[PDB]
């Protein structure tokens, strides 16, 4: 009989539930990418300055952007005229997509 | 060469691309015949395979002739510097 | 050098669900107001 | 850019609904084919209310730009709606989605 | 700057629920008529 | 060369790019005739295929004639440092 | 050159940019005429194509004259270090 | 040069940047006249185009005169190491 | 940065609602055009409650800074609302979205 | 070699690729017989295994004969620069 | 690509429901085996309404292309539904998911 | 120089930074006058532009004097190693 | 060697791959016997272990014979350039 | 130098950092007077600007005096390898 | 770090609600200005229940550390609430958001 | 060596890998005895530890004998280029 | 890979529920221990309806493959359910989660 | 030096770290006195500043003495290879 | 050495790993005694510390003997190329 | 040195790590006394600070004695290639 | 790792609720301090039902391992609950969050 309270709460709080799940998956994206970099970038010149420069920001409401700030990092993600590719953010896209979708489902199942 | 042997190697059983392959083969033959000594009017049969090998290389390179690399949405190719580089040495060593 | 940085972005839309919830709410308030006369 | 493929642009011109005959018959303007460059064809599962369909989300590229209004493209025998168009200095890039 | 994206868009099929509650309303009103008339 | 022989290799089957290909071919013919010794008045047919091959390279490179890398909405191309570099060695080795 | 032949190669059928292209061509002609031996008052017709080729290079570089690379929203260009470098060698070899 | 000839190439059609372009052009003229031998009192018209070309380079570089690369909210530029580098090979080759 | 494009800034000055005439007619202050640098034009599908519109979300850059209050820009013949303005030492960067 | 001996190593147990493997093996034999001195009429059995090994290398490379790298939907290969490179040191050391 | 594995393509041809017999018996067309390249087998937990099943999401690759319509593949003794097919110039790439 | 010409080039129409620019200009003048031969008590007017150019460089570098690179959250600069490097060579060549 | 000792080292207790391993071992024996001095008709028992070691290397490389690296969806290999490189030195030092 | 002349360039307008800047300036003076020949008792006014410029470099570097790179909550700096490096070429060239 | 900007720290000291007068008047302690380093000013659209406001989320950095309790900062004439403080060995870093 | 002394270092306490470790140790002994001069019939006890150390290195490398790197579901290894590299400097220095 | 650790595989064989006795007693088949390689032990907080538990989500690797059916593993004295098994040419990799 | 002048430069107004700074200064003094010629019993006052400068370097390096780099959760430092590298040259040049 | 002093340095107060450490120490002693001059029957007490230092290095390397790097979820290491490299120079300099 | 002097610099104020620091210091003293000439019986007090500095470097490195780099849950360290490297230039320069 | 900081481990031992007195008084076991390494202190805004609190989410590292059961740590004068512990060969790493 009091069901209006449940719908009111859903209207009021689910904004923060989505924001929290986005933030958690953004942090996990950075953590996994920082590992994956050393997982493949092992031809032996590693300072790790790339991994010092993977970051994320809440660039908009319900929008988090991860960014590899090291200038040469594209040349590593995509390879070059002289180097094979050693992709490091793509393999994390394949992970965090699944976690994000299934956790948002679990918010409503 | 025949066309049919390049065709057999690349496993291409239809006819949809014979217009391109005949031009590729005509090109490879002309280039190899350009690399021989000036006197030599005919490609030695010892080298007849090079035409086929390079033709397959060029077949794979269709749409990337001028390009060291090609990529789109997780399909990517990177190409060697020079189709005949392996064979420049053999042709030299045979005539010297 | 060139600043060949890479981005990945995660973002969500709630505004449609927001309006669907408003529609359900006012339908139940319709029931509330007829139950009050009953 | 290799501009090998040929695209036909279209404008589907929206008619006003006629309440006396219950029709809003649109009309298609269709243009001469232009040399373009396009991504490899996908045929993804898209999962509509009535069921599965073979969708195709793609990007098409043309040199400089076209004078005239457009809304759909027909290429490779598939018809697409334009859903973004990006206007660089010497190049135009259209994001397109198959209809159906 | 290449950008990878994940988008999530959130839905509820309330068009069934509306019809249910409206059917309940219209059913209750029959009682009110039977009582008063 | 004929235009048709280039047209065949790049797989074109219509008229919509002839005015570009004509000028590309005319430019390749002029450049190659610039690379030969001063006394040479015409490209010898022994080399005619180079005019075709480079005309294809440039066809691909169209809209990127000065550019080493070219990315447009996920489509990424990177280009060879010099269209004629392979043939420079043949030309020089032939006249000298 | 004419303007119209650069125009034909770059496939540009309107007139919206003739003011820029005429300045680009005037620039390329002046530079090539600067690279010739001091005595030479006229660009040899053997080299007349270079003016066209570099003009197309420069047409593509509009807005990136001093820049090795240029990028926004995933549209990215990277440019070669010197427009005439391919032709400095040919001009040299022709006069020497 | 005239200002108008630079103005035409960079495609400007209004007055709102004249006071910068004037000083850019005046600086390019002073620099180029610094590179010529001491006895040279004026840039010879043979080189006048250089003043235009570098004036465009610097127009692009405006706000980055010391910087190897520059990123501002998703727009990135990278800059050539020396505006006159190409022309040093012409100037020196001409006087010596 | 190449500062080629010319932008016109505007301030839409919000009037107080007049209940005797049911009007709240704003007024636009509009400024002299400034040299700016702007991203290539997008024309994305945006999907409002009444349907599709051609939206444009973009960034505009100007050298140093402007003395005066602003709220909208008009450039390339499109009118945008400023939704962020970022203030570097020698440079100002405005995030802008088309209205409609 | 026999086809069967290559077939065994790559683990094949059916006929569906024989027409490619035949041409690959025939090409490897032609190439190796190109590398031996001119007086040699047949690959000596001492080297017969090379024809097998390279036939396997090329079997893996099929569809990539010119390519240094190859990505297809998350499957990534990178290829050795020259199939016979190891064996040049044996062949040369044997005849000389 | 090493094209070692052998795939059998299938088309499950959808019949029209017969209301007089309460049946809509489909029919399978099945083709000769083709040389392909395939990812290593996964056996992930997938969690359906009735419980756990061993799912397999995978990608399969073939040289050039096939003339004929397809809908499922059988390979390694697992039957998959094709959920995307991606058509490159000299190669075709199919995204496939196990049924059940 | 005047201040007003550096001011005009950098397009800075207010007065909020004259205190800094006057120190920058005084610094550039002192450094250039340090680079001349020991006898030379005055900056030659042939070089008067260098003071302006380096001052603009330094104006851009304000807040990054000792820093080769500087970045924050999407605004990034990288700086060339030595403001006068281009002009060390010109000053040398003029006095030698 | 026996097969059984390669089998024991790689821990492979079934028989599903004996057809491949027997070809690999036959190949390694032939190659090592190719690296010996021309007179030497038999592999010295001092070197009998190399056959086993390289066979294990090759067993691991199955499916990557010509590939310097190989990756898919969480599984990646990168391979050394030459299986016998460690042993070329030992064979040399033993005969010299 | 005066403190005020450094203070003006870095744009400071209050007293809250004087005790650091004083010690920085005093250190720069001691260093530069260490670089000059032993007979030199004072920095000649010809070089006085160096003390200012380095004092600004160090002011920016404050909190990073040993560090090549410094990242703090998205703010990132990378530092030139030696404060006096430019001036060594002037000092040495002046005394010798 | 260049520590050019001057920050004023504040502590807003929370008073206990007085039910006799319906007031809970807080009091501000305010400190002497400290040399700091701060990100460039943003002025983002933030979209509250009553409408749009110009928000500013930012980071502020100071050398070593301060003895005394703080809660807000005033700098560039903007007042911020401190929402995180991160305590390195020789450096303190404050995440700050504008109030309003 | 004994097997037990290797077994102790790698921390094993059961029998389940003896048949691999036996062959690894037997291979290491054969290799080291290949590196000593021809007159040497046995590894001198002075070097016996080498057989142990390399036996551990190879135990780690098991399943990667040819591979520079090995990535398996987020575990990843990179391997030293040559197991005996350190000991070549001892062996050679001892006999010579 | 260093294959140091020893894993015991198990199959928990699901019995048919007996409505005469209200029991569905499963039975465990358990195998001889195999040399494996395993990630370092985690002991994460997992937050069930009844409260906190120490969970462990992990990966285990074995050379070549096993002939026989499995469902759980026991290693390091922790029992895990297999939730994925990935089958490379010469190597098998099991994703495993602790039970409880 | 005094402690108080290092204290003033690093702006450290409390006393919480005097125990560390006194050891750092004592260390820098000992090292500098080690770098002087063997006869020299006292640090020349010309060099008295080096003790202070290196002490500040070392103060920053607290917790990273042995480390080229340190990183955690968005804090990172990279350290130059040798604190006295700048001054080794000055000490040399002064005594030679 | 004793075991107990390696034990003390690595802070390992239980006994769970003495079986491994005793083998590690026995190995380091044997290797150092292999690096001495051939005549020298005993490790000089001047060098007795090297055994301890390398034993600690090896303790850390347990599970990475042959690996230049190891990585796993949350943890990774990279290792120096040769444990005794620092000490090869000291042992040399002491005997020469 | 005393332990207390190392203890002071690293800021320790309790007893819980004395047994490690004692062995570290004892190792540093043994190493430095290994680097001096054979006739030297004690580290001269002129060098005593080295024992302290390296004792701090090693204290930081504890648990990483062989590792170029160490990453543990987002905390990452990279280590100097050789602890005594700076001091070799002092020791050698002092005795020779 | 520099193991400079000193951590005190604790086990809060959970008592069984006593319905005769309505108490379930736990008891703390507390151990001797251990040398550890810890991330720099954060003091984030965390936003509970009753309002804001200064939270700290952190990681702590110790050489080898401890024989004894633990549940909380006290370090830097802050008390944390352990929420993960990760057991490498020679090193133990604890994820910890402040209580309150």
């Amino acid at each position: 009989d009091a069901l209006l309270n449940q719908f009111h709460d859903m209207k009021t709080n689910i904004d923060d539930d989505v924001d929290d799940i986005l933030q958690e998956n953004a942090k996990e994206y950075v953590v996994r990418a920082k590992l994956k970099a050393r997982e493949v970038m092992n031809k032996g010149y590693w300072t790790g300055n790339l991994s010092r420069n993977i970051r994320y920001k809440k660039t908009g409401d319900l929008q988090y952007t991860i960014t590899s700030h090291a200038a040469y990092s594209g040349f590593l993600e995509f390879g070059t005229r002289y180097m094979e590719a050693e992709p490091f953010m793509w393999p994390v896209y394949e992970v965090i997509r699944k976690s994000t979708v299934e956790e948002l489902k679990a918010l409503f199942e | 060469t025949t066309l049919a042997d390049v065709k057999k190697r690349i496993g291409l059983k239809d006819e949809k691309q014979d217009e391109q392959l005949e031009e590729i083969i005509k090109s490879c033959e002309s280039q190899l015949l350009s690399m021989l000594p000036i006197e030599v009017e005919q490609i030695p049969e010892r080298f007849s395979y090079m035409i086929k090998e390079v033709a397959v290389k060029r077949y794979n390179r269709i749409g990337a002739e001028g390009m060291t690399s090609e990529a789109v949405d997780g399909r990517s190719n990177a190409y060697e510097l020079n189709d005949f580089k392996e064979y420049e040495a053999i042709i030299d060593n045979y005539f010297n | 050098m060139t600043e060949y940085k890479i981005k990945a972005t995660i973002e969500a839309s709630v505004a449609k669900f927001k309006r669907q919830i408003d529609s359900a709410v006012k339908s139940v308030q319709r029931f509330k107001r007829v139950a009050d006369q009953t | 850019m290799r501009y090998e493929d040929r695209v036909i642009f279209q404008l589907e011109q929206v008619a006003t609904y006629n309440p006396k005959t219950s029709k809003k018959e649109n009309t298609l303007i269709t243009y001469d084919a232009i040399p373009c460059n396009i991504n490899p064809i996908s045929r993804a599962r898209k999962q509509l209310e009535f069921g599965d369909v073979k969708n195709d989300v793609s990007v098409l590229r043309i040199k400089e730009s076209i004078s005239y209004p457009v809304s759909h493209v027909l290429v490779n025998g598939i018809r697409y709606k334009i859903v973004d168009t990006r206007i660089y200095r010497h190049e135009t890039s259209y994001y397109i989605e198959e209809v159906n």
